RNA sequence: AAAUGGAUGGCGCUGGAGCGUCGGGCCCAUACCCGGCCGUCGCCGGCCUACGCCGCGACGAGUAGGAGGGCCGCUGCGGUGAGCCUUGAAGCCUAGGGCGCGGGCCCGGGUGGAGCCGCCGCAGGUGCAGAUCUUGGUGGUAGUAGCAAAUAUUCAAACG
RNA sequence: AGGCGGCCGCCCCCUCGCCCGUCACGCACCGCACGUUCGUGGGGAACCUGGCGCUAAACCAUUCGUAGACGACCUGCUUC
């Protein structure tokens, strides 16, 4: 061991279960926070890469 | 009309830590918790009812699907009022956490 | 000669058998597998299907390393293969198993494959020559095969 | 109900599994006869719980109910009308048993005689027509 | 999710979307929907869902979708969004969504410039690449037997 | 048949002791409230203890491997798995057996709940001894979800005051009338027979 | 203060399920006592196979090894069963019935077609789970690896 | 993690829907067990009848590339 030269690691682990996604459109997986102080509007719309 | 049964529930059969010994078995009965409450059961009959798809019967009237091991109480074992018991033939095993009747014949009413 | 879970009556069935056979036994096998419990004229579409490899046969048993197909989903199953040699062999003997029911003067337009069977016959070995003069055994494996078909009521 | 042997108690044989031979489930080349095992790790030998029991003196049956049949008597195998007249004293005991290889048309003698002679053959509606 | 209340005039890329085979699909999505909108007496069984949905809901989410006639594209389906309402309360929540039922929502009425937006989608499909690809790990020498 | 029990006021391993003892003869029970669970000790070392058991897990794969709950049920119900023998049909049926639930389910708002005096904080701790809340520990570490449990708690106490208000007023009126006349030609019979 | 995540066995436990002193009950081992059965040994009974039949009592574990018994088994030999049978012998199979503690055995049912067994003595090339055991056959691997040194084939017709 | 309960107006009717007293019977199956239960128990295949209704969708094939080792994923197919 004593490695001797430490590197910093490859790749992340928080992307790490890779997969390909049984959806194709990127759904939200989280919407900000409401509250009643704000008025009436939308967060997401759809969108093609021109 | 009416239930004639004490209840109980089988809870084991008399072992040690490693071994069992399937000849005499253990009633958790109900109502009796305590070594002086485990007396006037001492003598009773029991009765594991359970169900199988052929037919052998009582002659009470019909033939249906139900069939009985039959035994009887021999002793007290415990502080907490549990019933050994050896029954004429040994107990299954899926019995545990079942019901075993206990009916009020012969004890010394 | 005899065979194996004869019929409820010899009347309305007829019957093939097929010897000595230069086959794939595992091939035949899984065929004989998805043809057995079908109408003779949809097992017949079927074995045209499999030669055109249009519609495909299963491999349930005998599945070690075959790739997948997208055809395989009619079965309830993820692998599969398209057995030319074996689904000509056997459509020969369902043939053969038509022409003897037409002798033996049966309703032909329905019939029903009630049994199959399918088990190994005596194998003919060749060589190979592998590293250091070696000599390694290059054995066949054929089949015998038998059918008792019956009428639909 | 057909001759009604003598007073023969509740027989009892102390174990009824004419026990097996250790890994003859495990091989197929090993017969199902029991063999003592000389090995020295053996835990059948060293008779550890949970195995398999190995047969020594303990099982012995009652000489009272010893080679009885269920039937209540002990059985004697029979060749011909001499061995079955032998049988003539004491039929309410030992019962006979007709050979394996007598065919069916002394066989048919044979069983009348027994039938005359009021001894028990096992086997009387065997190998007929 | 407590109920989905579905709108009356569903178009047919969102028809599409619903089905897979559009060619052998006889196109019978919504009919007896339908029938509950034009129904009388299933208007009351309608309209009384959205006096539930005023109670006992806090997180409304209005079902939008894109009009595929207005774009080069071939797909020809419609994908379905849920889109989270984050305004005042439910009920005005709920009025708001009731009155633009079967409308358009242009980016100009809800998004404006200079906002800094995030964007969710899907990566580049690269294959079954190797490891030198994929978490770009440093190569082995030239002089390496089974594999650089 | 059905053995529902309070969580308000009980401990960890008392009450796991009596479920667990009491699942396998047969009788179905069912711990509610199990967000006020008392747990002794201080809650310094319980939250360093339940981070210890976060610490155990397998390096070569966490999912394949130890699952580490959050909710205060599958906290309970992990509890009564360590005590059955859940490796064999006999602990897995008892587990079968056994539901625990965060908060009180709509069935049993109506259905009575029981209280084991056995397993019980003031019965069994010293009053001047250290205790914490294992709703307490489940939102500290990991479980999100004590703001929606407390406010269907606060509600279904609403509907526990609006049931009770009733329940006493229909009492004032039977002990009405107990108190008015002629009933008591009867209980000539049962003041002697144990009334 | 030590290197994978982990050990009063774990769960857990604080008016104890911790600590030290103890009381009464409770649980069981092949240990003890009583009783039923087998075997060995000792003492003994009878003028009922005397190598058989009973009676009493105490004891039974064990590798290396040593004895006694085997109405355990295989092959062949001489006496012996007025033995067995082509109306079916040896052999083989069997969710059939049974015996002996066990070696093994007897009967029933299915193929088979010409030899076989019991008792008493005699003689063995006489019992297999192993020996990188010898010969022969067959599985998993497995329809897997592999049909890749040397630039390349394509259309139509013909016998079939 | 909801399906039973409460109110109002009528309906085919019931004033023995319950305790106290009198009367006479119903299997009294002659000593015996598994008997009485929430059961119009759980789900599966069919048989004949009443009313109200329902009239499809996946997979293969083909095409497509925003995807692909093979599977798999996103797609088109009307006669305007
Ligand atoms: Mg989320
Ligand atoms: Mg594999
Ligand atoms: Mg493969
Ligand atoms: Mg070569
Ligand atoms: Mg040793
Ligand atoms: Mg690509
Ligand atoms: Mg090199
Ligand atoms: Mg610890
Ligand atoms: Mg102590
Ligand atoms: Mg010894
Ligand atoms: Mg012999
Ligand atoms: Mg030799
Ligand atoms: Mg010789
Ligand atoms: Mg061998
Ligand atoms: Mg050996
Ligand atoms: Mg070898
Ligand atoms: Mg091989
Ligand atoms: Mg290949
Ligand atoms: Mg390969
Ligand atoms: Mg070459
Ligand atoms: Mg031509
Ligand atoms: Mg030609």
């Amino acid at each position: 061991s004593h490695r001797k030269f430490s590197a910093p690691r490859h790749g992340s682990l928080g992307f790490l279960p890779r997969k390909r996604s049984s959806r194709h459109r990127g759904k939200v997986k989280s919407f900000p926070k409401d509250d009643p102080s704000k008025p009436v509007h939308l967060t997401a719309f759809l969108g093609y890469k021109a | 009309s009416g239930r004639l049964w004490s209840k109980a529930i089988f809870a084991g059969y008399k072992r040690g830590l490693r071994n069992q010994r399937e000849h005499t078995a253990l009633l958790k009965i109900e109502g009796v918790y305590a070594r002086d409450e485990t007396e006037f059961y001492l003598g009773k009959r029991c009765a594991y009812v359970y169900k199988a798809k052929n037919n052998t019967v009582t002659p009470g009237g019909k033939p249906n699907k139900t069939r009985v091991i039959w035994g009887k109480v021999t002793r007290a074992h415990g502080n907490s009022g549990m019933v050994r018991a050896k029954f004429r033939s040994n107990l299954p095993a899926k019995a545990i956490g079942h019901r075993i009747r206990v009916m009020l014949y012969p004890s010394r009413i | 000669v005899r065979y194996s879970l004869d019929p409820e009556n010899p009347t309305k069935s007829c019957k093939s058998r097929g010897s000595n056979l230069r086959v794939h036994f595992k091939n035949t096998r899984e065929t004989a597998q998805a043809i057995k419990g079908m109408h003779i004229r949809k097992a017949t579409k079927y074995l045209k299907d499999v030669t055109l490899q249009k519609q495909c046969v299963p491999f349930r048993r005998y599945n070690g390393g075959v790739g997948r197909c997208a055809q395989a989903k009619q079965w309830g199953w993820t692998q599969g293969r398209w057995p030319k040699k074996s689904a000509e062999f056997l459509l020969h003997m369902l043939k053969n198993a038509e022409s003897n029911a037409e002798l033996k003067g049966l309703d032909v337009d329905s019939l029903v494959i009630e049994h199959i069977q399918v088990n190994k016959a005596p194998k003919m070995r060749r060589r190979t020559y592998r590293a250091h003069g070696r000599i390694n055994p290059y054995m066949s494996s054929p089949c015998h095969i038998e059918m008792i078909l019956t009428e639909k009521e | 109900a057909a001759l009604r042997p003598l007073v023969k108690p509740k027989i009892v044989k102390k174990r009824t599994k004419k026990f097996i031979r250790h890994q003859s489930d495990r091989y197929v080349k090993i017969k199902r006869n029991w063999r003592k095992p000389r090995g020295i790790d053996n835990r059948v030998r060293r008779r550890f719980k949970g195995q398999i029991l190995m047969p020594n003196i303990g099982y012995g049956s009652n000489k009272k109910t010893k080679h009885m049949l269920p039937s209540g008597f002990r059985k004697f195998l029979v060749h011909n009308v001499k061995e079955l007249e032998v049988l003539l004293m004491c039929n309410k005991s030992y019962c006979a048993e007709i050979a394996h290889n007598v065919s069916s048309k002394n066989r048919k003698a044979i069983v009348e005689r027994a039938a005359q002679l009021a001894i028990r053959v096992t086997n009387p509606n065997a190998r007929l027509r | 999710t407590f109920k989905t209340v579905f709108a009356e005039h569903i178009s047919d890329e969102c028809k599409r979307r619903f089905y897979k085979n559009w060619h052998k699909s006889k196109k019978k999505a919504f009919t007896k929907y339908c029938k509950k909108w034009q129904d009388e007496d299933g208007k009351k069984q309608l309209e009384k869902d959205f006096s539930s949905m005023k109670k006992y809901c806090q997180v409304i989410r209005v079902i939008a979708h894109t009009q595929m006639r207005l774009l080069p594209l071939r797909q020809k389906k419609a994908h379905l969004m849920e889109i989270q309402v984050n305004g005042g309360t439910v009920a005005e929540k709920l009025d708001w969504a009731r009155e633009r039922l079967e409308q358009q929502v242009p980016v100009n009425q809800v998004f404006g410039q200079d906002e800094m937006i995030d964007v969710i989608g899907v990566t580049k499909g690269k294959g079954y690449k190797g490891v030198t690809s994929r978490w770009h790990t440093k190569k082995l020498p030239r002089k390496t037997h089974r594999g650089l | 048949q059905v053995l529902v029990l309070d969580g308000r006021g009980h401990l960890l391993g008392r009450l796991a002791a009596i479920v667990a003892k009491q699942v396998l003869l047969g009788r179905k029970v069912v711990v509610v409230r199990c967000e006020g669970i008392n747990i002794s000790g201080n809650f310094y070392r319980n939250k360093l203890k339940y981070l210890a058991f976060l610490r155990k897990r397998m390096n070569t794969n966490p999912s394949r491997g130890p699952y580490h709950f959050r909710a205060p049920s599958r906290i309970f119900w992990r509890t009564v798995r360590g005590m059955l023998p859940h490796k064999t049909k006999r602990g897995q049926a008892a587990l079968d057996r056994l539901k625990v639930f965060d908060g009180i389910p709509p069935p049993y708002d109506k259905k009575k709940r029981m209280v084991v005096p056995a397993a019980l904080k003031v019965v069994r701790l010293k009053p001047t001894r250290k205790f914490a809340y294992l709703g307490r520990l489940a939102h500290e570490v990991g479980w999100k979800y004590q703001a929606v449990t407390a406010t269907l708690e606060e509600k279904r106490k609403e509907k526990a005051k609006i049931h009770y208000r009733k329940k006493k007023q229909l009492m004032r009126l039977r002990k009405q009338a107990e108190k008015n006349v002629e009933k008591k030609i009867d209980k000539y019979t049962e003041v002697l027979k144990t009334h």
